[PDB]
RNA sequence: GAUGUCGGCUCAUCACAUCCUGGGGCUGAAGUAGGUCCCAAGGGUAUGGCUGUUCGCCAUUUAAAGUGGUACGCGAGCUGG
RNA sequence: AGCCAGGAUGUUGGCUUAGAAGCAGCCAUCAUUUAAAGAAAGCGUAAUAGCUCACUGGUCGAGUCGGCCUGCGCGGAAGAU
């Protein structure tokens, strides 16, 4: 079991992780094989984006700190966190097909500028480019 | 620090020893320096679970007889024979 | 479905891939002489595995990976059988150059991320079969 | 007691009657009727049920819990309703119904009648399928378990009549 | 199986077994088993116990018996009449008081040795407690 | 059926129920497992 | 200042630690047949060869040929090997 | 406690064997992707598969776990009018 030494040190990371990260994708991750999941975490690490499934208990004292203070009532069900700390969007989008080609889950919110958005309208980060695409 | 309430025995001998014993208390003795020896009767619960802990033998405890506290060590404890309780304690004034 | 191992220019003989793939629903021609065409550029004495996805018209289709850990590391340090009792007696020796040779290869399998990551994962296949890291 | 604690919830159209002990709950799929006992206080109000010990008596909330777990499943019973299914394996054994009655055979001399009790109605989907319908939990329960126990599915090939979801573990003959 | 190489004298007076146990300490290693009961052990009861906690501490570890059966124990035979002479010698034991430490084992983890103890305390006749050492 | 002196849970599935005052030991996986006190 | 001994015969009576028959759990129980245990005392439970024998060996039956108590039941009932 | 989900990759670890692919035995028991997953606690397969556990994320919503000293009980517990 996860003692509150090792509780706090989980939440210290995922806070720190929060402030420099630009775009950060919350989701569900219930019904699917690992082998689908060490999938998307090489397409995780090659668009430098950041996965995890941590406690909506600590993931809610880990958002506390500001922006992604929007995202407590995403916190219900299971939950994965996609913190993208190069390039915004890389994950808003490698979830958006990662999810039409394994059917299962939704994928909760998404997260940007301090604002939120919902299930509804995840379609903004998912049709940006580049950075790299202004010249 | 580890603190033990205690009271100076109104009885003395097997027989006061022995009923002490069945009210779950015990007898313990402080001796030690040019001060008398103080005959002393300890709560058999709260001593036991205190001595559970090795500290209890290396360092100097504090003995609370009567308003007065005794600074002292622990030095010799007499056990049951085959209970896990204790039969009485020497505290040697630290 | 059903995982094998079989040779760079080998896929014939009747004991080991004969009565265990055509009980299944697979042709002992058609797969046989499919799988040397493409494994002709693999070098020739190092086992190759290979898995299948059949169907309910018994049609197949397989995608080969690349040679196993425990496979690499007998080439490399000059051994044909490994040591009965591992890490209680030692059969061979190999240097830390040649453990990322076995692991640029596998990159294409490992699970790894880093050079490092996938360096760690061949350590391992090393130690358990008797071979010592010098 | 952590049972007896959570609440029974009587729905629209669910009349409930209580009689100092003795509970009488009607609706749609039938009428049961209960005698608690004594250690048990039910109290009605609003659209729910709830149960605690009576004074003076110690098996109070064991007491409690089971008055509770009665109702609660009486409660579904004349709304929702119960229905158990039985599946006959092994070669010959066939079912039919006739009215109140189960006609098994089962590879014996005889073919066996089954007399149905109160409220148990019985339908064969299959000449190798037999499903009740009931109110009482307990009385669903004793039908299945006794038509069951015409045939207990042997361990050597599951043979005989099997609950829809038994799991019959099958074993083999002694070797030689 | 335990008894002593020489004698001064070859039979003993009966005697008692009051009073309590000398020996109450665990004073050679971790673990020890100690008598709640009263009783005698006889050498075979002995063996059959110490056997049984080697075998389950996989012979790894110490063990030390800290009890020794001198006492001999003599029996008369079947169709002996009373009298005749004090009767032979057949077996020796070793008279327990309550608290005395019988084995102590260590070198072992306490689980193992509370185990191994379990096992050695079913073929004796006289009631056991697990031991840990103390500090005085 | 084992009746015995002695009864004890012999795997994970054992369950010691008393029933009219005799202990016994009920189990779901090994039927060999069943036990009565006596 | 006498409580007649083994075995048989005749006649028994109880216990159950059950031989058969009855109910049942496990089985290294397919069936047939066993093995083991639990319940159970209602009734039933060979005839011969050999030996004073009880016992035992053997022959041939039987669903079975139970184990014990009763002054090693039973001579003011018989026998007397 | 229950209920939903996952319990992966190197890899079928090495040796052995017609086969040993966690799961006949023997020796070792690291490392990777990690929320977590033993180079595997049990059933299964000729060997595979398949089923489930250790472990962990979700749900739930307030208690839960098993040692210590002790009082009184229960089983262990079959006999002959
Ligand atoms: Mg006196
Ligand atoms: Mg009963
Ligand atoms: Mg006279
Ligand atoms: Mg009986
Ligand atoms: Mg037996
Ligand atoms: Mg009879
Ligand atoms: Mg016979
Ligand atoms: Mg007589
Ligand atoms: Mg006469
Ligand atoms: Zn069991």
């Amino acid at each position: 079991a996860l003692n509150l030494q090792d509780k706090q040190a989980i939440v210290a990371e995922v806070s720190e992780v929060a402030k420099g990260a630009l775009s950060a994708v919350v989701a569900d991750s219930r019904g699917v094989t690992v082998d689908k999941m060490t999938e998307l975490r090489k397409a995780g690490r090659e668009a430098g984006v950041y996965m995890r499934v941590v406690r909506n208990t600590l993931l809610r004292r880990a958002v506390e700190g500001t922006p992604f203070e929007c995202l407590k009532d995403a916190f219900v069900g299971p939950t994965l966190i996609a913190y993208v700390t190069e390039h915004p969007g890389a994950a808003a989008r490698l979830f958006k097909e990662f999810a039409k080609a394994n059917a299962k889950f939704e994928v909760k919110a998404a997260a940007f500028e301090g604002e939120l958005i919902p299930a509804s309208q995840i379609d903004r980060l998912a049709t940006l480019p580049t950075y790299e695409e202004a010249i | 620090m580890f603190t033990i309430n205690a009271e100076v025995r109104k009885e003395q001998g097997k027989g006061a020893s022995r009923r002490l014993r069945a009210a779950n208390k015990f007898p313990a003795i402080i001796y030690g320096g040019k001060e008398a020896p103080l005959a002393i009767e300890l709560d058999h619960d709260k001593v036991m679970n205190m001595q559970a802990k090795a500290e209890f033998y290396s360092e100097v405890l504090t003995i609370v007889v009567d308003g007065k506290e005794i600074k002292v060590k622990a030095q010799d404890v007499q056990r049951h024979p085959y209970k896990p309780k204790l039969q009485h304690i020497d505290f040697v004034r630290a | 479905y059903v995982k094998l191992q079989v040779a760079a220019g080998m896929a014939n003989p009747s004991p080991p891939v004969g009565p265990a793939l055509g009980q299944q629903g697979v042709n002992i021609m058609e797969f046989c002489k499919a799988f040397n065409a493409k494994t002709d550029s693999i070098e020739k004495g190092l086992p190759i595995p290979v898995v299948i996805t059949v169907y309910a018209d018994r049609s197949f289709t397989f995608v080969t990976k690349t040679p196993p850990a425990a496979v690499l590391l007998k080439k490399a340090a000059g051994i044909k059988s490994g040591s009965g009792k591992p890490n209680k007696d030692k059969v061979g020796k190999i240097s830390r150059a040649q453990l990322q040779e076995i692991a640029q290869t596998k990159a294409a399998d490992m699970t790894g991320a880093d050079i490092e990551a996938m360096t760690r994962s061949i350590e391992g296949t090393a130690r358990s079969m008797g071979l010592v890291v010098e | 007691s952590r049972v007896a604690k959570a609440p029974v919830v009587v729905p629209a159209g669910v009349d409930v009657k209580i009689n100092g002990q003795v509970i009488t709950i009607k609706g749609k799929n039938g009428e049961l009727t209960r005698t608690l006992n004594d250690a048990v206080e039910v109290k009605h109000a609003d659209n729910t049920l709830t149960f605690g010990p009576r004074d003076g008596y110690a098996d109070g909330w064991a007491q409690a819990g089971t008055a509770r777990a009665l109702l609660n499943s009486m409660v579904i019973g004349v709304t929702e309703g119960f229905t158990k299914k039985l599946q006959l394996v092994g070669v010959g054994y066939r079912a039919a119904v006739k009215g109140n009655v189960i006609n098994l055979s089962l590879g014996f001399s005889h073919p066996v009648d089954h007399q149905l009790p109160a409220g148990i109605t019985a339908e064969c989907p299959t000449q190798t399928e037999i499903v009740l319908k009931g109110a009482d939990k307990q009385v669903i329960g004793q039908v299945a378990a006794d038509l069951r126990a015409y045939r207990r599915p042997e361990p050597y090939k599951g043979k005989g009549v099997r609950y829809a979801d038994e799991v019959v573990r099958t074993k083999e003959a002694k070797k030689k | 199986m335990l008894q002593p190489k020489r004698t001064k004298f070859r039979k003993m007076h009966k005697g008692r077994n009051r009073g309590l146990a000398q020996g109450t300490d665990v004073s050679f290693g971790s673990f020890g088993l100690k008598a709640v009961g009263r009783g005698r052990l006889t050498a075979r009861q002995i063996e059959a116990a110490r056997r049984a906690m080697t075998r389950a501490v996989k012979r790894q570890g110490k063990i030390w018996i800290r009890v020794f059966p001198d006492k001999p124990i003599t029996e008369k035979p079947l169709a002996v009449r009373m009298g005749k002479g004090k009767g032979n010698v057949e077996y020796w034991v070793a008279l327990i008081q309550p608290g005395k430490v019988l084995y102590e084992m260590d070198g072992v983890p306490e689980e193992l040795a509370r185990e191994a103890f379990k096992l050695a305390a079913a073929k004796l006749p006289i009631k056991t407690t697990f031991v840990t050492k103390t500090v005085m | 059926m084992k009746v015995r002196a002695s009864v004890k849970k012999l795997c994970r599935n054992c369950k010691i129920v008393k029933r009219d005052g005799v202990i016994r030991v009920i189990c779901s996986a090994e039927p060999k497992h069943k036990q009565r006190q006596g």
